[PDB]
């Protein structure tokens, strides 16, 4: 997989180049954000079961057909596999957040997921609503200031919510 | 005595060498009892074997084999017997063998026990008659006793998807659990409690997916949280 | 890639887990070292052509038969000297990639994998490139923890050829 | 001893037959040593 | 509304469509914005990244533009490269 | 499903054999237990709503905090009381499904697989569902072998809940 | 796989219903004629070798181009594989006779079998002739009155004839 | 072996499960069929002196070359005649074991396992044993379900010989 | 155990590798954060009895049926109250073991592996232990990055129970 | 496998104790030794091909019976395994240096190595000679102050030499 420092090395090599001082100076701007990026994945990991079950509870309150007899999240083995899917997607968005780009999310999670749900009969447009409810549960948690020094991590909030958007358009 | 019928090979990644001394992050984590693991590390061998044979979605409490686990912790069975014992297990016959036919069950067990894709369609045809005439217990024994299994994994390594990513690349072949789920486009129709087979995206009058434009004050919001110190 | 970041994601994903503090500390140790490791890549890049044409001359001093002996494998022609200084710059550029990434990622993918099969086929002796890397190891001019980062990737390249 | 890792275990009769057959090729490397006197203008 | 909170990144807005709409500091994906070009090593016609040195295959998967769900993935099944050259005379006379 | 018909096919199927006289006796044993087993499944079907509402009231008497404590897991809402009686109807419907097929086939597939995972996620105590099944076990009013067949699957759900 | 009893259950679970009283009474009618159902698969199993080898012998008398050189049943390996295909299909019909429905016949035997014979080059219409030759051979045995009390099994025999007929149209 | 009692234990043992109601009805189907099985085993045991030497002569009447042709495989000698009568006594004794046990368990592990290699090696034909087995099915002299249970294991031995 | 040091060795032994700068930087990230986590384990150890008796009382205020309901699972007797404060001490002790080691290794081996079969069998509720751990998170009195380290292992124990 | 921090934790759980302040303050002394420990491991891993090759070449100089025809290092397949066995042991000693205790040297390298060498006929006393020649080749390198701050680290070279003695008495 690639991280954000390995994505610039692969672009540079493909043209047989060194890295200029302008490119190095933009990679040490990525290092200085290093402790605020680690606080964001720590807040998502530490609350990871309340992200998943509060947003699954919300998903069936407003789409109650999914848990009725004949639905897809009916019959508790399929209920447990439904919550497994939300923890899986939340796991790889957490991986793509420390890496700095979404390549481990792209081929280990989302690659072939839209075509998997069509072979199972799972509503892939309702999985995207499940990802979108974990999106703002995780954003409201990362904007929350508890346990953190004063300062700024607002360009990183907009980045974490973009991996949740990538995961949600790849499944519809 | 009815030998297996002959099929043709195909070009695949694992048939040919990667010249890779010092593998990287896509090396796929040998789980072996040849490293003498403790109790905390033999739990990781067991979870890796459950993930490989079952899905991640079939590692429920009602699925786990507690007595096959304790014979591995006492050095009575090998990892090749743990992998055989998971395929002949009652959860695997109920959730996977009963909702596939004989041709799609071969390609599940080739992908998950041998760690490679099928060569062609005739390889599914060639192996699906080992199931129908000898059972699952005869099919998994003639599949674990091939030279493809005993050379790659031996009898003390958990199988893995062999040679999935090429060393330069960032996009590799699809993982075998996302490529081949529990049941397919047949058994989907009405044999698995299903309706209507597709769904349009959810409509709403509060749009929820508005893209920001070039003068919006949240793109400059950066240092809005707090001003920097100094003089 | 053998980044400390992608090695942390891989140990969590081996057992299907979220990223705990075991893996966030591996990422944090990359950031504490990335200051000295990025000033080394800036200074090796700025002295690139000085170190490349110097290290090529040090191979022609220790191995003077490489400029005399006829054949395609030697630097006895104008094309063989262009392809020789191409290869010094290849080994130098991969070192600087490892300094901006952290850990021996780019050197394993782009340089070391398959090197032994190439150096046997085209009859390229690996002792030439060891002499060229020992020159850069003595002439980059850095000191402190910045040379300590730089030499750890010159030495890693020498252990693969040796 | 032939080379320092390759050897010949022969009987004391037949070890005379090994040494007196490579002195029987030492009389023809005394005869291709006159291939250096006719280096130029050999067969004219 | 215009993305104003850092709290509404998870609630309402998704991510910048084009890279001119990125956050203050970063690219469209969210990583830090780094200049694409470094110093070229071995400026040379025969040995070096000339104009016709063929593209890295690992430049797209490193981009993340090979995966269909990411915005960089352009599909060339409907672009002009997939249309038949009419100046080819094997294709004109057959299609006449 | 685990059924004495389908567990008899699936022992001849695993060896590629025709159904010998070994498996026709297993089908025969189902056919001469089915008379007492099918009258229990319709005596519980007709007496459903008496047994549902009484068993949910028997949970509320033993554990009266479940009607008072605020939160989504408890039946202290009008919504949570509807979801409690929905659950007792699930457990009672699976018992009548097992009696009409013989053996614990439908409740193994539809209820107990993944049951521990969703109890822990949604904070549902399995001691609640044991008390609701001890009510049904005492109050179905059946006798003879019709009560033996009924209590055989009430006790199965109790054994896997605890 | 499902029997006749679990077929009703799986259909009732997708509606969230208990079984009606006319569904229990239709199930207890299957139990009443359960002894006559077991006498049918006792006759078929006990002569199963003679059903296959007599109907295969009659298939090549009337289709003599299958065993001519170039034909699909010409070699030792292609001929013994024709015999075991008949013994597989005859085995999965008797699995559908004690179950009560054709759920083990469709899932384990007939699914994807028409496309397999098309890939092998096997003439699928002639496989249907061999199944129909096994149909009347085992119906003639099912109507035998030896070793049984005399009664009416004619609705059961017409069900066994429908399992062979389903196998013969699912293979061409 | 393959008793319905041991094939119900080994079913529940391969699932790590206590004996549910699926297995107890398989046991009770053995007990219902048992009194028609234990009387056929009792009837064939006492009538074995007639049914063996009656069936040995039924082979020599259909295949009279087995008494005249010289060689070790034929019963043209007193050694070969006494080993031919021994073979029919193996088939009859295995049927009475399958009636006592219930199901084709004893004659699978004792008789039919590896039998095709024995007939092919010692040149002796399986069609001789089928004519002997059709004699015992025609002359055991039972009726009811005592004959229908006894004929179910003669017909199993014929279906393995062809 | 899973520590940051044994997870760097295992990823280097899997690759057949010596300890590169990928792995030295990861062990160095452990040594940097170990100053903040060794004072969290020293401050949680010294104030342990204040935290155990407090956290057991916080369960009794929140779920007061556990002191009133009769039965062996509940803290209604004096025996069942000392078994509760025993268990709170087990959870607090494993958190200090993870702070000195780094990484959720001691409680993955001693506590969470087999925990759900204990709570199911003895009818213990995992919401009793979440309420106890949420007291210790709010009452340990740490601040800064010392509280950040302690709360990251409290929340790991809650996520295995939730 | 264990490190030194989890060695003291596995011993406190077996008696059900919290760690006392003395065991905590003895562990934070090991943390501030941590930069000097990473210098020793870096000094060995960067000279690893020359530790193996020189101490091999010094072994077949004083023991020429090993590489003489008939010896246990003749026929380069056996010569390639002697160089692998030297590299394996030096690899697992440097693993036990960052850990702090030899639990990874004991199980996945040294358990069963006297038993393996006695099965093959490898002279296990000559292996102990080769291990003690990589000991004083890397004790001499860890005492080299080139590119380090001059402080005192004599207690960790006496520790590193002990892991070489541990592997040398375990094969004889
Ligand atoms: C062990 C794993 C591990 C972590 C979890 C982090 C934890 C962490 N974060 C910060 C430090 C910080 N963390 C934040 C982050 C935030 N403050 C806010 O108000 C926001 C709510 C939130 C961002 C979303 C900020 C703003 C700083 C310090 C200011 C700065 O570095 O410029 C520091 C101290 C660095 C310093 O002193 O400069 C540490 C150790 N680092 C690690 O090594
Ligand atoms: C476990 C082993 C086992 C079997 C192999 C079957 C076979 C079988 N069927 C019947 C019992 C019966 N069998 C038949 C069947 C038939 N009558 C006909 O005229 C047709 C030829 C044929 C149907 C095709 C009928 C009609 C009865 C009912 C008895 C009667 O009507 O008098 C009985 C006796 C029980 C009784 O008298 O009711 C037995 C042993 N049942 C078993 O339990
Ligand atoms: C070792 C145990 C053992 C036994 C207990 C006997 C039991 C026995 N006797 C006969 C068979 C017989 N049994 C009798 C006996 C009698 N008939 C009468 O009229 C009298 C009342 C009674 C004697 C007191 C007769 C007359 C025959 C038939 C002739 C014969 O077979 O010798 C048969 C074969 C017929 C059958 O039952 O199917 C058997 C098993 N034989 C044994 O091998
Ligand atoms: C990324 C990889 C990585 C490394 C390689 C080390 C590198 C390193 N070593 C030291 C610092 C040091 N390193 C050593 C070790 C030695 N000095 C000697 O004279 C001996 C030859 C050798 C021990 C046998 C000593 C002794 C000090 C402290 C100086 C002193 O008091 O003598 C320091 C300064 C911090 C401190 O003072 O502790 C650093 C960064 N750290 C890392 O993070
Ligand atoms: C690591 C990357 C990865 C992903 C993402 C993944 C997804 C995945 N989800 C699956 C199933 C499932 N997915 C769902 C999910 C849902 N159903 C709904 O109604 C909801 C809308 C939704 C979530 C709440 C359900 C119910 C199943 C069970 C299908 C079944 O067996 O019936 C399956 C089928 C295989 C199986 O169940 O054994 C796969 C492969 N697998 C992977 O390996
Ligand atoms: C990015 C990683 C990378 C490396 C390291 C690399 C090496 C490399 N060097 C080569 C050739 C060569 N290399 C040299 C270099 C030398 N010969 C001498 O005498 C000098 C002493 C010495 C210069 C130090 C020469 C003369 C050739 C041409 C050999 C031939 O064409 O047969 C070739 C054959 C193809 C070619 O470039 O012409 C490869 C693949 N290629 C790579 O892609
Ligand atoms: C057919 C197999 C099957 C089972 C067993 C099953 C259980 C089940 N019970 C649930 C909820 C629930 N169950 C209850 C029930 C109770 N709480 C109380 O206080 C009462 C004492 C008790 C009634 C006995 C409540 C209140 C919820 C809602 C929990 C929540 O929304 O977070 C949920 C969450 C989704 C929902 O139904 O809203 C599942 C999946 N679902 C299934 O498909
Ligand atoms: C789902 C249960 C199931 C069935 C029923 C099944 C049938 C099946 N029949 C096959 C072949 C075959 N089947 C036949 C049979 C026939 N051809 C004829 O001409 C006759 C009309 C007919 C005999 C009545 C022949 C000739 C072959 C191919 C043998 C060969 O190509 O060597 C094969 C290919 C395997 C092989 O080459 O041996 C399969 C998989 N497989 C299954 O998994
Ligand atoms: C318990 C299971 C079991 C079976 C089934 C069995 C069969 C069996 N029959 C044999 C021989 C024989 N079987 C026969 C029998 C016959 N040949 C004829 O001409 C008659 C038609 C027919 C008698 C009905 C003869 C003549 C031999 C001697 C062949 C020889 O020794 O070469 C032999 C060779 C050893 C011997 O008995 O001398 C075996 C193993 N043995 C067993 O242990
Ligand atoms: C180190 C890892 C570890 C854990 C986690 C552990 C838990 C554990 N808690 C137990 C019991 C118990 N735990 C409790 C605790 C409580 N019940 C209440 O009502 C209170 C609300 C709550 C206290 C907070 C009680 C009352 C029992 C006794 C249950 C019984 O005896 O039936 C038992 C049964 C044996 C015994 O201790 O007597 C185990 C094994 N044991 C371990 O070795
Ligand atoms: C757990 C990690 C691990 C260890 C520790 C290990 C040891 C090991 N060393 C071996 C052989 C060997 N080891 C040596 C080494 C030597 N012989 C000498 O005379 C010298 C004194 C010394 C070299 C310095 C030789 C020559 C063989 C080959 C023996 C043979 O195949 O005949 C073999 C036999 C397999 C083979 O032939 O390669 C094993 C299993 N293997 C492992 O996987």
């Amino acid at each position: 997989m690639l991280d954000a420092f390995a994505k610039v090395v692969a672009q540079a090599d493909a043209r047989g180049e060194f890295l200029s001082n302008t490119q190095i100076d933009a990679l040490s701007k990525m290092v200085k954000e290093g402790n605020q990026r680690l606080d964001i994945v720590n807040k998502v990991t530490s609350n990871a079961s309340a992200i998943v079950t509060n947003s699954a509870r919300a998903l069936f309150a407003e789409q109650p057909q999914l848990i009725q007899p004949g639905g897809n999240a009916y019959t508790s083995r399929r209920m447990a596999a439904c919550l497994r899917d939300m923890e899986i997607v939340l796991r790889y968005v957490s991986y793509a957040m420390i890496a700095g780009d979404s390549s481990v999310l792209d081929d280990r999670c989302l690659n072939g997921l839209r075509e998997t749900y069509q072979a199972l009969g799972t509503p892939g447009s309702s999985v995207a609503v499940a990802i979108q409810k974990m999106k703002d549960a995780s954003v409201a948690l990362a904007n929350d200031t508890t346990g953190t020094p004063i300062g700024d991590c607002s360009s990183l909030v907009a980045e974490l919510a973009g991996y949740f958007d990538r995961a949600a358009v790849s499944v519809v | 005595s009815i030998p297996i019928l002959k099929y043709s090979l195909s070009t695949q990644n694992q048939r040919v060498e990667s010249f890779e001394v010092n593998p990287g992050d896509e090396q796929y984590r040998i789980y072996s009892t040849d490293s003498l693991p403790s109790s905390s590390e033999v739990d990781q061998i067991i979870w890796a074997a459950y993930r490989q044979i079952f899905s991640e979605h079939q590692i429920l409490k009602s699925t786990k084999q507690p007595f096959l686990e304790s014979q591995l912790r006492f050095n009575q069975i090998s990892i090749k017997d743990f992998i055989k014992g998971l395929v002949l297990s009652a959860p695997f016959r109920d959730l996977n063998y009963n909702v596939n036919n004989n041709y799609r069950f071969v390609e599940i067990c080739v992908q998950r026990v041998l760690g490679r894709d099928i060569y062609n369609e005739r390889e599914k045809i060639a192996w699906s008659i080992i199931i129908a005439t000898q059972g699952l217990e005869g099919f998994i024994d003639t599949l674990l006793n091939t030279q493809e299994y005993l050379s790659n994994f031996g009898d003390s390594i958990v199988p893995f998807q062999r040679r999935r990513i090429i060393p330069q690349r960032s996009k590799g072949e699809m993982p075998f659990n996302l490529k081949t789920p529990r049941y397919g486009i047949e058994f989907r129709s009405k044999l698995a409690a299903t309706q209507f087979s597709w769904a349009s995206p959810i409509r709403r009058f509060r749009p929820q997916e508005q893209q920001p434009k070039a003068g919006d004050p949240a793109l400059f919001l950066n240092m809005v949280q707090e001003m920097g110190p100094g003089l | 890639m053998k980044t400390p970041i992608t090695e942390a994601i891989a140990t969590a994903d081996n057992q299907g887990r979220f990223l705990s503090n075991t893996e966030l500390q591996a990422v944090n140790g990359r950031y504490q070292r990335a200051t000295a490791s990025l000033t080394a890549a800036k200074a090796l890049t700025g002295s690139a052509q000085r170190l490349i044409t110097g290290a090529a001359q040090a191979v022609y001093n220790k191995f003077p038969y490489t400029t005399q002996m006829p054949g395609p494998a030697y630097a006895s022609s104008a094309i063989g000297k262009a392809k020789c200084a191409r290869d010094i710059g290849y080994y130098l550029r991969m070192v600087t990639y490892c300094l901006v990434v952290g850990g021996t990622g780019p050197m394993d993918e782009y340089l070391v994998a398959g090197l032994e099969e190439i150096n046997r086929s085209f009859d390229l002796s690996p002792s030439w490139y060891i002499e060229a890397l020992q020159y850069i190891k003595n002439s980059h001019g850095l000191s402190g923890q910045v040379a300590n980062e730089a030499n750890a990737y010159i030495d890693y390249a020498i252990n693969t050829l040796s | 001893e032939i080379v320092p890792g390759s050897y010949m275990y022969l009987s004391p009769a037949e070890a005379a037959e090994y040494r007196a057959q490579q002195a029987a090729v030492s009389q023809v490397s005394a005869a291709f040593s006159a291939d250096v006197q006719s280096k130029m203008a050999q067969v004219s | 509304d215009k993305a104003r909170s850092r709290s509404d990144w998870g609630n309402r807005n998704v991510l910048p469509a084009s890279e001119g709409d990125a956050v203050l500091g970063r690219t469209a994906k969210g990583a830090v914005a780094v200049p694409e070009f470094g110093i070229p090593q071995l400026d040379d016609p025969v040995l070096g990244f000339g104009p016709d040195s063929m593209v890295d295959p690992r430049i797209a998967e490193a981009d993340g533009a090979v995966w269909r769900w990411d915005a960089g993935f352009v599909d060339e099944s409907m672009t002009l490269a997939s249309c038949a050259d009419i100046s080819d005379e094997a294709v004109a006379d057959e299609a006449f």
